[PDB]
């Protein structure tokens, strides 16, 4: 066993009664004394490195040649004046084994994370010397934190896309769903989660032309989506990783749920594919009063009313589907239906559930369209516009297919430089940076969307380790007005970038003109509600950091309506799952599973403990599972009520509650306003 | 939880003796030395007599005492295979590659060995020692079942699958195949069926139905040992039969949901080669906050 | 000098009820009045009642008390198709045409029917009273059990073959057809098995026998008359279902070597319409012609 | 039990020790006495019966308006003047149960034999009332039969398309790989069988975008096909059916083979894709030297020699491939893998075999294309060039998709109306309108080499049935007599009509002057060889038709070579599944199966004597499984040197008969000429 593998476990072996925390300190040591210096690469100079990367077909030299090589040896310079040091060993581990850039038989090592910051910077600027250089600073800082797409892939030739997720809107006809098929095959080829709405796909048993009973419905496209994604696994090393949304009220609903169920059938169970579910507010008033509910299928209501079923509104249109002679519907349980949801994540933590009308209630393109589904991590909450793609030899009318950069804020290392506003303008720019020079030449619709939408998702990490560290408990009151007061200040500089965006190009996004944005009714709650903290730990906590007040509110609504935004979405929550080892922060605005997580790489075992884990905040750093649901609910939404899109909320649930407590806290995320709820992972 | 469940992998697993031309051994058979043919004669003989004991008596008497209408279907099923479809391969295999003489002979001997009649005779005690409402006479007899179907007959399966697995006598290897396939969830049910018993009684009554079950283990094992040697010293396999007996009275436990008795060995590679939460209602209320 | 061809029929008869699709039963379902369907739903109910005694006491039973391990196998095997096909099949049906409430209230419905329960009651007894050894009480079993066999379940088969007849409810209806094809083979045989042992009796015995025979048989036949009244009133149809049953019973006592005891009648005709390849190497004088 | 289906079964109950064979002609009248007529709707005249067919979208406006009223009911006239009675009751059955028009309700039958066989005509005639009569004595004498697709949809407004045999295509790229998928998925819904080469697919382990051992190979490729084969098929009305083609010197060659192992996983094996091995002569020399062969990765193949793998000659091209560093070979023992082959076919009767050589060395159309596959039956033999489907906007390179035209002479009926001529040359208008009136949206390259080669399969049925009613045993060499000198008769009148056509119209197909037809090569041993019957019978029984002569045949190709040729491709013999029921015919050029065979409809059982079968012929009504396989494949290939695609020649084993069998009868019919080997059925 190597020396730092044996440093990292005697961290569990206690001495006097405590972990040994700082054992890991050691490890990192080790770790780079004895394998990364050893296997790492030198040159005589930053020249030879530099080329020896551009020749061997490692970097595109298009980004490179931007800059003169004094301004890039600057860049390095100021990358590795920090003088970054990994705290944990579990934190340099997953860099240099996931994101740090290695050989073609990947023996050595050719990126440091000095280099790696140096050349994402190099790349965000697009020759601007300064700032690549803040880029630097915000990143060696630890401050923001690219996604893992945009991390690993900046920069370099054998790179895929810097989009991280992908969501697709299939219409009702064969040409679309071969299409859908194509696009999810060309989009997980460039390694990216794909989302698939099959709402507006006709249910099982509906006419193709004149023909009745003819449609395979929603399950034949999922196994088709299935088996897409099979295929295309990013060449055999990520398993190819699908999602299919579909509509509480479509006919399908049950089979599409039964595509999860454990004892499903081979010619239904569906198993490289997600599911989530969408959830108008209908359905659980109609569960609610226990009145029994009807699902629909899609093709009558839409001969009838010329739309599609998830193209307007259920909460005014259901009646009216109802007493349709001419819409086909079925009846089911809405109560029994909210069971079966409930039994499905505990078994499996299936589907996802979207609360539509708490994503439209705020949505600021209504205009454009309604959010009728989410991304495969059940964060992204964008308009989409179905694509008509047509017969060979005719032309498609291509629509709007979602799709946004991730990017996150370590929110203690922000805190902490007490620079929401720089780290926050400087993420964005980034983001912008990543959708512009995005070009996705099979995905047609998400070209356009891309284009047009200027969608981008500015996420933050590190919520419970900067909360545990700092002595607040994360269920706490006071958490929950951090949270509030960080992501209001967050929310408040993401649109004052946008807008300052907007004014130096001297355009918005597309149909900007009706969103709230244009209209002010997106500020409201922000000019009439005061977001400063409510107690003074918190506001001692942003001391040196001027929060914005109601006044500050009004001339940015002013400062967008006289210039507009240039991102029609800009904050999402995404998961951030391995790219938070490397910043040694708590993965994303969820409370930390586990103190210390006991992993096995190889033929050897390893203990990553949570982030400033002490003898003095380890009852601060309590686990997800342990906590109460309600209160995690309530901290989601405190955040919500600031973020644009989703959040991906995953649910900690104990093996002894039962899917009545699930449903409960199914409902009480719903009644917060919760619009995303993404795992129910049972201990 | 596993009934509907066990009956569905039962029936679908339904196959007869006609669907398998025995014919085709005698090309392979003809090949073997006098001790092989002797070890595989008798091995097969006790396999059989086992089976029988199985058929007779040991599921028809659990079905009986076993309460549920759907276990006592699956039951029934397990009854059916051994009597009609085990009993029929069995006699096939033996009328395919020996004269009517020499199968009687091989029956006596095997009628008459010691080794053989001990277990036979421990089994069948214990599935007559079943009073009825008594879960407790009940538990030990399913534990002696589960140790007939996943641990005793495997010192017999090992020679057909060490044939299997070389290309001799293939068409009678695909049968024991089939029914070591039966026996395997046979042993896996009637386990499941023991663990509610257990489960339904005290610590002090559970420590003492885990040193039942121990005791019994080690009592079959020992005689197994010997068994082993009587048959198997003559072509040279015993140490690893020994391997494999071991093996099996492991799964034989797992299956009791007890923890493994002996150690992980690796087996003769020849032979490898031929081997939910609580649903509770909405209840209104938990939509108002 | 039979059961060889029973065990070869029985076996080769071998279905499940997952090989009939019943999803085109629904409409000609939905169309039968709120009284037909009560009464379908009751006369399969009485069926499964039936099957899962059969199943689960009188096969296993009689199989425990016959000498024979062929003559065993068959009846292993007729007792699994009791509970673990024929009994299942009516759930099946069940599951298909009706909403859980009212699959609920029928086997509710079963429990506290007075008819059911004493007709279970009296063939189950005589199933129980069975002494080893003692081939009189074996002869009185197999008598109720050709009585459930060939008579008994006759008063619930009426219904779906009425139905079958007019080319209504056939997905349903070819399951029973199934059903009704094996019992027709297991009434013989269980009958043959009891003439034997009727045999071997004294004059004197034999016209006990006779006796006891014809007694349960008008006890039964009584008790299954307020039966088919309390059923079929309600649908119009006692009265041809009684010829029904009573043309049944003539062919149990037939099974039994007696003579037929109530007069011919007219059936309803549309009751009666209701009714691995060898490998060779390749050889390079195989690649020239 | 219905009185016709009494009548029927009363054939198996023996008089005198006889069959009651008559006893069938007393069933149809039955069957029409009280089923056919009471349950066939009828109009006071044929204009009302026009007018509610059309109105109700029934019928076509469009082929009804290119005739008069007059015209139309002389037609019909015409064809009801034949007062044609279907001989057998199976007859009868098959076409009033799979042919004739019913109502939406599925109750009533709208279309009669001579209606269907009139509305069929006029759509044949496309304007011409001779025409069209012509068309209707062709059908109603049962001289010719249009193709179930053909016979089935012409002239009706719900229908699918006129073809059913579909060969496409793929080229080693996703892309292809998704329109591969888009086309089969088309193609299915209009009701036809789709054929894809999978050869040009790189194998498994092989690069994508130099990263290695990152392809699934063409096994994923056929879970993809297969699960979009399940998806579409005919509107849940049939199993959707497609065939997989693998050159055998690909080295997925196995694993393409271990999907139809039954020991095949759920993950490797596919249900509903047929699968076919192209075996070039190399194979076939390898294995009879027992030389062990090499399968080759054919991404390797083209990178090296910027050509597929495929597409180039293997017996020339198989030594430099094996001497080749930087071509990736597998080591294999074709005789092993010929006996994988044979034990494959003993199991399912998989897969199909195409002897390439044996297609390419008679095969006119080299220069465009060599034949790489076969269809889904095993009788289209075309060349087909592939198409490169390049990324979103941006056009793609449209290649050649074969798509032939399918309709059978009835050899009986042809025959003892002494009207070779009249027949063949009727038939090959009829297919050339079919193939002009074809216009797929959705598969380009099928619509492009429909436009150019203008390819037709006009195949054969009732060989065996015509020579067990005129006294000649299948395996005799009088029947291999009669069919050289038939099928010579019927190639030179198809080349004859094809050549009236190019020169009428002034045109002939793409790349025609290339072919064989223009430099005459194709006519040698036609202008050698006379092709006159050998025995005096064969002699007199084509007594009172002209047989040409080797003179005869120069004339042809003087004329070929003057006025060109209008069809690529013209002769293929089908295997007719069920239109030879309607025809009272034996299925294609095979030998029957069963003099008498049993079918289970609904809950009734039904029997059909063989067509013309009864004490006297008996004896020459041989069963299929009772023949010599060698005999059989001497008839075939003497069939074969007149027919330019292939036969769908099933071979037919005794279970008796092991592997070696099977490969000595595929060894000799590669050793005879045979082109194609469709099944292995075993007794
Ligand atoms: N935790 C760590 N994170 C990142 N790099 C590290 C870490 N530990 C060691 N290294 C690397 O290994 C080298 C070993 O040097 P070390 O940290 O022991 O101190 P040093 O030799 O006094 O110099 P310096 O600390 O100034 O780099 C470092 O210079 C650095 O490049
Ligand atoms: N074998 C058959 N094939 C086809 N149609 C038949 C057959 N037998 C009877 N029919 C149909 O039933 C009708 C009645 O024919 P039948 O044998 O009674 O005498 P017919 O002289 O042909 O009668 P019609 O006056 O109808 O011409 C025929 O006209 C035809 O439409
Ligand atoms: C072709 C086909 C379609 N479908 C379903 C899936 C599609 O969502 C739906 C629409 O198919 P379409 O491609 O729209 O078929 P169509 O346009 O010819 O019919 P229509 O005019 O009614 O739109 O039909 C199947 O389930 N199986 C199939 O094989
Ligand atoms: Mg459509
Ligand atoms: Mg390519
Ligand atoms: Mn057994
Ligand atoms: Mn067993
Ligand atoms: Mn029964
Ligand atoms: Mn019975």
């Amino acid at each position: 066993v190597p020396k730092w593998i044996q440093l990292n476990n005697e961290i569990m072996i206690q001495k006097d009664g405590k972990f040994q925390f700082d054992k890991d300190k050691e490890a990192v040591h080790s770790y780079f004394v004895d394998y990364i210096n050893q296997n790492t690469v030198f040159f005589h100079n930053l020249k030879e490195k530099l080329d020896y990367l551009v020749e061997n077909q490692y970097y595109e030299e298009e980004f490179l040649s931007l800059y003169s090589f004094e301004d890039i040896k600057e860049v390095f310079k100021t990358a590795y004046a920090k003088k970054f040091r990994f705290p944990s060993f579990m934190s340099a581990f997953k860099f240099y084994n996931d994101y740090a850039l290695k050989t073609n038989d990947k023996k050595k090592i050719l990126e440091r994370y000095e280099d790696r910051i140096s050349i994402v910077a190099l790349f965000f600027a697009n020759g601007d010397t300064e700032k690549a250089k803040e880029y630097v600073n915000l990143m060696i800082n630890q401050e923001y934190q690219p996604s893992t797409p945009t991390f690993l892939n900046a920069g370099r030739k054998r790179r895929g896309e810097l989009v991280s997720c992908f969501l697709l809107e299939v219409n009702d006809s064969l040409n679309d769903i071969s299409r859908a098929i194509d696009i999810s095959m060309q989009l997980s080829k460039l390694g990216g989660g794909v989302s698939l709405n099959l709402s507006k796909l006709r249910a099982k048993g509906e006419a193709i032309k004149d023909v009745e009973n003819a449609t395979k419905g929603v399950v034949g496209v999922m196994k088709l989506l299935d088996n897409a994604f099979r295929y295309a696994d990013q060449m055999g090393q990520r398993q190819g990783s699908g999602a299919a949304y579909l509509n509480i009220f479509h006919r399908d609903i049950n089979d599409f749920l039964d595509t999860k169920k454990i004892s499903a059938d081979e010619d239904v169970r569906v198993k490289t594919l997600s599911i989530g579910v969408v959830i108008p507010d209908k359905f659980v008033e109609l569960a609610r009063e226990d009145k029994a509910a009807y699902v629909f299928y899609p093709h009558t209501i839409y001969k009838e009313y010329g739309q599609h079923m998830d193209e307007m509104d259920m909460n005014e249109m259901y009646d009216k589907f109802v007493d349709n002679p001419r819409v086909k519907k079925e009846k089911i349980n809405p109560r029994k239906l909210l069971e079966k949801l409930a039994m499905l994540r505990s078994e499996s933590g299936y589907p996802y559930i979207m609360f539509q009308d708490n994503v439209n209630k705020v949505h600021a393109n209504n205009h454009i369209s309604k959010v009728k589904f989410s991304n495969l991590c059940s964060e992204v909450l964008q308009a989409s516009q179905v694509s008509s793609y047509t017969d060979y030899d005719e032309e498609d009318e291509i629509g709007l297919d979602i799709s946004c950069n991730l990017g996150s804020l370590n929110i203690l290392n922000v805190m902490e430089h007490k620079s929401i506003e720089k780290t926050v303008k400087l993420a964005t720019d980034s983001l912008t940076h990543v959708s512009e020079t995005t070009d996705i030449r099979n995905a047609p619709a998400v070209r356009r969307a891309n284009k047009a939408m200027k969608s981008i998702g500015l996420g933050a990490m590190n919520l419970h380790g900067y909360l545990a560290q700092n002595g607040i408990a994360y269920e706490s009151p006071e958490a929950r007005d951090f949270a509030n007061t960080f992501f209001m200040m967050v929310n408040f500089y993401s649109i004052q970038r946008s807008a300052e965006i907007a004014k130096e190009k001297g355009e918005t996004f597309d149909q900007y003109e009706g969103s709230t944005y244009a209209t002010g009714e997106y500020f409201d709650k922000y000019v009439s509600t005061d977001f400063s903290p409510k107690y003074e730990k918190i506001a001692n906590l942003f001391e040196g950091m001027h929060i914005p007040t109601t006044e500050d509110w009004k001339k940015l609504k002013a400062f967008v309506a006289e210039h507009g935004m240039y991102h029609s979405y800009r904050l999402c929550i995404a998961p951030t799952g391995s790219i938070s080892y490397v910043q040694s922060s708590t993965a994303s605005v969820m409370p930390i599973m586990e103190r210390i997580e006991e992993r096995t790489y190889g033929n050897s075992k390893t203990y990553y403990p949570m982030p400033g884990l002490a003898s003095n905040n380890w009852f601060f750093y309590k686990e997800a599972y342990d906590m109460d649901m309600f209160k995690v609910v309530d901290m989601i939404a405190t955040i919500q009520q600031h973020i644009d899109q989703g959040i991906s909320f995953t649910l900690f649930l104990k093996d002894t509650m039962t899917t009545r407590d699930l449903n409960r806290i199914d409902l009480y995320a719903h009644h917060r306003g919760i619009k995303t709820i993404y795992y129910a992972r049972t201990k | 939880d596993f009934t509907q469940m066990f009956y569905n992998q039962n029936v679908k697993q339904f196959w007869l003796p006609e669907e398998i031309a025995l014919n085709g051994d005698l090309l392979t058979w003809k090949y073997l030395g006098k001790n092989e043919q002797d070890t595989y004669m008798k091995v097969l003989a006790g396999l059989t007599l086992l089976d029988t004991e199985q058929g007779n008596t040991g599921m028809p008497i659990v079905a009986e005492h076993v309460d549920g209408h759907q276990r006592k279907a699956v039951l029934n099923f397990m009854a059916m295979m051994e009597n009609a479809v085990h009993a029929k391969s069995y006699s096939n295999i033996f009328m395919t590659l020996a004269p009517t003489e020499t199968i009687n002979e091989v029956f006596e001997w095997v009628k008459q060995n010691k080794y053989l009649q001990k277990k036979a005779q421990m089994i069948v005690g214990l599935y007559k020692a079943i009073q009825k409402d008594d879960e407790i006479s009940l538990f030990k007899a399913m534990v002696a079942s589960v140790y007939l179907e996943s641990f005793l007959f495997y010192s017999g399966f090992y020679y057909p699958l060490y044939f299997y697995g070389q290309g001799k006598l293939m068409q009678s290897g695909e049968i024991i195949n089939l029914i070591l396939r039966d026996e395997a969830i046979h042993g896996v049910y009637v386990g499941l069926l023991a663990q509610e018993i257990y489960n339904k009684q005290t610590e002090e009554k559970k420590a003492e139905l885990r040193e039942f079950a121990i005791d019994l283990l080690n009592q079959l094992y020992e005689n197994e040992l010997e068994y082993t040697e009587d048959l198997y010293d003559q072509v040279g396999l015993s140490h690893d039969v020994k391997k494999f007996i071991r093996y099996n009275a492991n799964k034989a436990l797992m299956n009791l949901g007890f923890d493994p008795y002996f150690e992980e060995e690796d087996i003769n590679p020849i032979v490898l080669n031929g081997l939910k939460a609580t649903v509770e209602p909405l209840k209104d209320d938990d939509f108002y906050f």
